[PDB]
């Protein structure tokens, strides 16, 4: 790393830790490649090719979908449309199970019956015992007590692209960097906090950001 | 408007009578009566429903129509019936074994029907009113929904504001609602508000008002292979794997509970089972494992009829070292019935030609045609059906509307057989590179 | 109703305590094939004996399908049944050891019996009641939750855990919604909202299921049987969590893996253990390998280790080859495609070819199946036309027969029909006669 | 400035309005009948009536046969779509064969979309929203050097101006029909708020704030059915870092290709969109295998194929994947009676010299006549290609030497400088350790 250290009521440690490796990119391939502007068709064909000429556009093809929601048994016609223009780390984070309608073709396989029963089932019941070998494995070697062998030799942060002359580069590199919902996703919120915004700020719980 | 002339496209269906009797030359058909009376039996089997997997072959020389026969069967098959047309070569994939590719063609080709009412509400949206109690739990609503002709209000539940709410609609959009099921779309936004919001927004689009009832009945019918519920039911989300070929060997635990509930479906009577045809054209080019898979394929209950296409005599079999015929084994041989196809005269030769140019809006003399049809006695029909092709272009460079002699003459001329183009590379065989990459590329010895 | 080249075969047909008689359930002949078959069923049904291996060896068409599905049938439909082809254990994912071990768990199968005490019905009312003293700082602050349950013929209210609280409002059970709860985890879920409550609104989706039937208390015994092949398969991937490996791989293609040799013997551990207990019961069942000369060395010398294990089923193999090199190796000349290894421990059963008054009685069976009327001169002539060229091709002419008789109106199958069905389609001898006299690229 | 390579030279057949070829034009000398043969296809191709048209070009090497090819894309134009490949290119390690040869031929069919492009840019004088917890609408003031316009905007986009940090004095840029929103900078008006400062200043634009634009859209229908086939998900518009998981090529769907073809279909019936087929060229064919020559019988077979050229410079040469097939041109019997054989025959000495000198003026470069003659006889005597890659060490070493033209000594120094396959061979046959 390359970061910001000291040569020597409070104090702020922020990070800042970064590669030493740069990757220098000019400005003309973003402004021309990356960027829409006046001279080129980026957002265009985009729009052609992500909402026109669409498949699971109920504007133009409401019979597929129509189709779909017999096969699926999905309650709206526009969640392919939605699924299909997603990107798959926000469809795993934004998942909520629905409840789906019986007249589908859509089923409940045997181990997905099995699972289900013994999500919250006790100990000493024959399908969850029969169910839960790795817990049982992991309590009788006695794996919370030991220790740790292996650790890394390098640790390194992606390598850092730099453009001369660009805060939009910037703005977009912090934002894909620092992601604020995948980031909210992999960690939680504090309790207090929690208190104050369902309570004091009258925030229901489905409205909170997944953590 | 996405479709141009093919190969065969004057075929459509078959040209026979009552009494399964071929006419000697209707709907597109010329000659071949014992080869389009059995595939009239075929039909006759596949549109019985009560037979289950049986094999036939269709075996003959080259350029002899055994794949405008599968075509004639394909178009007077009709629709609603699965009809799947692969070829030898598309089963040796590297994500896929050629066990599951051939269950998954297998089960592509037998599917079952499922009718169900509709009762929509589509038009306009006005007003949303929404009435919230003390305790929050649930929730009344105020739907005013607008056609052209006809404006009402609807009384919403709970789950509807829920629904409503995901995927927001904003009192000028267009949507609709079925009444029996409670589905719910957003066609998008009406042309009357075009010029409100004076820049779109990535996720809208402008549709039509619709005009007439608010309320109507339609009924549907669908049709849905067996295939399409074994790739649903083996993930979380499997219709992108239906369009993205993303299935990758789907278990037989699944498959075995799919037949069994599609069988209950059918004793219960919601849903009816349509066979259907699956067609391997020029089966010769697969292993001894496909072809035992497909031995041992053919005795279930939902199992299609197998077409299979040969213009191969005693050849060797892939994955063998030994010579059999149509390079098949005879155990496949034993399950099967052939169906033999023969070589045409000069008569069939020129209605067949005839039929092309007529479909390919050209227009001959008696002349061309005639020596048109002497072309393709001497060489094959296909030499012939290009020739027609070329030389209309030939034609119209002239000023001149129909063809003439000169014309096929200067397509001869210009385009060679299979024949001349032999002769011509053994002739001049220095100048063309050999099996031991030897060439003359000078010219002076 | 459809047919396909078997479903007439009901069974074996052997008796109580004795031989097979000559036409039963289907089959025509046969009488020692069937015997020794039926030896191997009662066998099977003693549930003791592990890893032994059958393989029915003969000609083509000659029944030794016919004969496995009759050990199928006969053993029931409880008992597992793995139908399979050697060319299926070539897989692209993973390795064909780990097929065949599927294959071998997939026939083993587990019955197992559990009570379950259970409370259903419409609610009649749900109310957390505050307790007699509350805690400052915050607000509800329950000791139990009343809740009212109504079915057909009862109702009876129940005195809850605050803890299924948490569930109520977890699950959005509201008054009127039928609902299910189990006695030790509480756990209630929603079925769905009543029938008597159906037309409150114009437009909604909550479905509506009728009220449930029989007492708001009941404690049934319910029988669930399960693979051991499934147990594998559920407690190799991880269960309902909430990271984003796992629902992230729920989204994805469910790729085969290779299970341990670990996991397979905490299974069987688990299973002998509530065996003991008198809980479980283990049905051993019949893994089907169909042409055995398509396999490799490799899987062979798989098998001859596989078959030693504890809790291995019976396997049943069928080969039509004679001296045939096996696969996999250059020089092995062995007898049914078999390597010795293997050949030794298994016991041979010999099917022998039939006769012209077995192939008549067949296609006379063959025909009153398909629901067809044959005179007698036309069944003689398909009797001989099946000994001179194939009995599968005769049995494959009887449909096209049918449709040529109802085309002219007739419901009987006579000599012309036969003729006109010969004349359009060929059997393999007729075709490769063809093949042989022409110079076309025929 | 310039760069040449091994055509462009080449600009077109050469023919006149009969057909007829001249004996120089359009950079092509001799070869008359190729040429009028290929100007057949080429008006079979704008007729745009036929599907599944394959063509066979075939001669020895060094004949002419990538230039007739070239020669037909540049008389249909840059309209027409024209795919070439090499048949080694088919063989991928992510999916088979013939899903790769299935893309290749749904590459040559191409769409024209005409559409509009509608942009607002300038500084933001006034962003103020009004609600009825939501947003009804915001009213946006932009600013240019020539004036300024007020404009109303759903929530959508004022959603898209928040998420790229918009406020009061930056230059920002709309467009109409997409809604999409990108920030230019802040003004130079605000440029002495603070003496240092993190944000980048740019100036106001100097023309007006509304502009529209009238742009036509090229697409293929292998475009559309990889935009309809991602299995990983939608794209954000920018990406500089990569997906958690890398997306690989899957066997595409019959019934995905069916939908694009019915959507295709119903914008063409509105006036939409105008349908273009083109060419897929294949160059090297006897590189392929049996199977993929068994796929193209059926694939040439579809309502939606386009006009397929081949080449091969084999004779009777065995085919790949087989061990007893002799077949000419390295051609299966089954695919060449699907064909139309168009020959290419071998030079002379006076179009090897005429060659010769339009490659020199090509390469701006002079030559001599001595020099002419002696490339020429180099030419016959060695290879047509020896002394077109010889044209230009002879220019370098004319360079050297402080002269504009090649003479004699410059081509006599190339020729001892520079070997061929024949001396090269000589040398490796009369050698003792590896050459
Ligand atoms: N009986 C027929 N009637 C009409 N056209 C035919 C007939 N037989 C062959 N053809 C035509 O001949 C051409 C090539 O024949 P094809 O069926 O491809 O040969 P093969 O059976 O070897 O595949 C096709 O365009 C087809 O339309
Ligand atoms: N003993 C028998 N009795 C009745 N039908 C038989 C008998 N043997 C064979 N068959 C019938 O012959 C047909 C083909 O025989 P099959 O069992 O497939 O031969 P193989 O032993 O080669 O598998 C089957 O449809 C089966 O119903
Ligand atoms: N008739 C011709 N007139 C002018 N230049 C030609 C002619 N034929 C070939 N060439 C040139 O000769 C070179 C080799 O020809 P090419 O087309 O590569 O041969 P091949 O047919 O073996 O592909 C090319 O650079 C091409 O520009």
């Amino acid at each position: 790393t390359t970061f910001g250290k000291t040569t020597s009521k409070f104090t702020d440690l922020i990070y800042s830790s970064r590669n030493p490796i740069k990757y220098s990119l000019p400005r003309l391939i973003y402004e021309d490649l990356i960027l829409p502007n006046y001279n080129n068709d980026v957002d265009i064909a985009n729009k052609l090719k992500n909402v026109k000429f669409n498949i699971f556009n109920p504007s133009t093809n409401y019979e597929l979908c129509l189709f779909l929601s017999k096969l699926t048994g999905e309650p709206s016609l526009n969640e392919f449309f939605r699924v299909s223009t997603t990107p798959l780390l926000k469809r795993v984070i934004e998942r909520t199970n629905g409840p789906k309608n019986t007249d589908s073709l859509s089923f409940k396989t045997i181990t997905q019956e099995l699972l289900e029963v013994t999500r919250n089932a006790p100990s000493e019941g024959v399908m969850a015992s029969l169910l839960n070998v790795e817990k049982h494995a992991y309590e009788r070697e006695y794996l919370n007590c030991i220790q740790r062998g292996y650790h890394p030799n390098v640790s390194a942060p992606p390598v850092t692209i730099e453009v001369l002359g660009s805060s939009h580069v910037t703005n977009s590199i912090n934002n894909e960097l620092f992601d604020p919902l995948i980031s909210q996703a992999l960690s939680d919120i504090p309790a207090i906090t929690q208190y104050n915004m369902h309570v004091k700020k009258g925030i229901p719980v489905e409205d909170f950001p997944k953590t | 408007s996405l479709s141009l002339i093919a190969a065969h496209s004057h075929i459509t269906g078959l040209g026979l009578d009552e009494n399964l009797q071929p006419r000697p030359t209707s709907e597109g058909m010329v000659g071949q009566l014992q080869a389009r009376r059995a595939a009239g039996v075929i039909l006759k089997m596949v549109q019985n429903g009560t037979i289950a997997g049986r094999a036939v072959l269709v075996a003959g020389p080259p350029s002899t129509g055994k794949t405008a026969l599968a075509m004639g069967v394909s178009q007077s098959l009709g629709k609603d019936v699965p009809f799947t047309a692969i070829a030898g070569s598309e089963i040796f994939s590297l994500e896929l074994s050629k066990t599951e590719a051939l269950t998954q063609a297998f089960r592509k080709s037998i599917g079952i029907k499922i009718k169900e009412e509709t009762e929509l509400i589509e038009g306009e949206v006005v007003e949303i009113q929404i009435d919230r109690s003390i305790t929050g739990g649930h929730k009344q609503g105020k739907l005013t929904i607008k056609t052209t002709d006809m404006e009402t209000i609807y009384e919403l539940g709970n789950k509807m504001i829920d629904g409503l709410t995901k995927e927001k609609v904003l009192a000028g959009d267009v949507i609709s609602i079925d009444k029996a099921s409670g589905k719910i779309t957003k066609l998008g936004r009406s042309f009357a508000r075009s010029r409100d919001y004076d820049a779109m927004g990535a996720d809208t689009r402008f549709v039509q008002c619709p005009e007439g009832e608010l309320q109507k009945r339609k009924t549907v019918v669908h049709t849905v292979s067996l295939h399409e519920i074994d790739v649903i039911n083996s993930r979380t989300q499997g219709f992108l794997a239906l369009f993205t070929g993303d299935t990758g060997e789907i278990r037989s635990e699944v498959r075995d509970q799919i037949n069994t509930k599609v069988a209950e479906w059918k004793e219960e009577g919601k849903a009816e089972i349509v066979p259907g045809v699956l067609f391997i054209d020029e089966v010769h080019m697969l292993d001894i494992e496909c072809f035992s898979f497909i031995n041992r394929a053919l005795e279930d209950e939902f199992a299609p009829i197998v077409m299979m296409a040969t213009n191969r005599g005693v050849s060797k079999t892939r994955g063998t070292n030994y010579k059999s015929p149509h390079g098949l084994p005879l155990d496949l041989l034993d399950r099967s019935i052939i169906i033999t196809t023969k070589s045409y005269n000069e008569q069939e030769i020129k209605t067949i030609l005839s039929i092309r140019a007529q479909e390919e809006e050209v227009e001959l003399s008696s002349d061309a045609l005639d020596l048109l049809t002497k072309t393709g006695v001497e060489t094959s029909l296909r030499y012939s059906s290009n020739l027609i092709s070329v030389a209309q272009q030939i034609a119209m460079k002239r000023k001149n509307n129909t063809v003439e002699v000169e014309d096929v003459k200067r397509a001869y001329l210009l385009f060679l057989d299979s024949a001349r183009s032999v002769k011509y590379v053994q002739e001049n065989e220095s100048q063309y590179i050999d099996d031991q990459g030897n060439v003359q590329i000078s010219i002076a010895k | 109703t459809r047919t396909a080249a078997h479903t007439h075969i009901k069974g074996l047909g052997l008796d109580e305590s004795g031989v097979a008689k000559r036409v039963e359930g289907g089959f025509v002949g046969q009488i020692e094939a069937r015997e020794a078959c039926g030896v191997i069923v009662d066998l099977i049904k003693a549930k003791k004996m592990s890893g032994r291996a059958i393989l029915l060896a003969g000609g083509p068409s000659t029944g030794k399908t016919a004969l496995a599905l009759a050990i199928s049938q006969e053993l029931g439909p409880k008992v597992p049944f793995c139908p399979l082809v050697g060319s299926e254990l070539y897989s692209v994912e993973v390795k064909k050891t780990e097929t065949l071990m599927e294959n071998f768990r997939r026939a083993i199968g587990l019955r197992i019996k559990e009570t379950k005490e259970v409370y259903e019905g419409e609610v009649t009312e749900l109310t957390p009641e505050d307790a007699e003293n509350p805690l400052g700082g915050y607000g509800k602050t329950i000791s139990h939750v009343i809740v009212g349950l109504k079915s057909a013929k009862g109702t009876k209210t129940l005195r809850l855990d605050p803890t299924i609280y948490e569930s109520i409002q977890r699950e959005k059970v509201s008054i009127g919604d039928v609902i299910y709860i189990e006695a030790n985890t509480g756990a209630v879920k929603r079925v769905g909202r009543s029938d008597a409550y159906a037309t409150e609104f114009d437009l909604e989706t909550e479905e509506y299921v009728p009220l449930p039937k029989g007492e708001v208390h009941k404690k049934k015994e319910i029988v669930q049987d399960v693979t051991l092949h499934d147990l594998d398969v559920a407690n190799a991937r991880p269960q309902g969590g909430q990271d984003v490996i796992s629902m992230m791989g729920q989204l994805l293609k469910p790729k085969k893996t290779e299970i341990t040799e670990k996991l397979r013997q905490e299974v069987n551990k688990v299973v002998a253990k509530y065996i003991d207990q008198g809980v479980a019961e283990l049905i051993p069942g019949v893994l089907f390998i169909d042409e055995v000369n398509m396999l490799d060395i490799e899987i062979f010398t798989y098998l001859n280790k596989a078959l030693e294990s504890n809790i291995a089923p019976v396997v049943v193999l069928a080969s039509n080859r004679g001296m045939t090199t096996v696969r996999g190796t250059e020089d092995v000349i062995s007898p049914h495609g078999v390597p010795p290894d293997l050949i030794d421990r298994l016991l041979i059963v010999r099917t022998l070819p039939y006769d012209k008054d077995e192939i008549r009685t067949i296609i006379e069976r063959r025909a009153t199946v398909e629901r067809l009327q044959v005179e007698s001169s036309a069944l003689d002539l398909l009797a001989t036309m099946g000994t001179e060229t194939s009995l599968r091709y005769a049995l494959q002419l009887l449909a096209p027969c049918g449709i040529l008789a109802q085309t002219s109106n007739r419901k009987e199958i006579v000599v012309n029909d036969v003729n006109e069905a010969k004349l359009l389609f060929l059997d393999a001898k007729r075709s490769t006669k063809i093949l042989e006299t022409s110079a076309n690229y025929l």
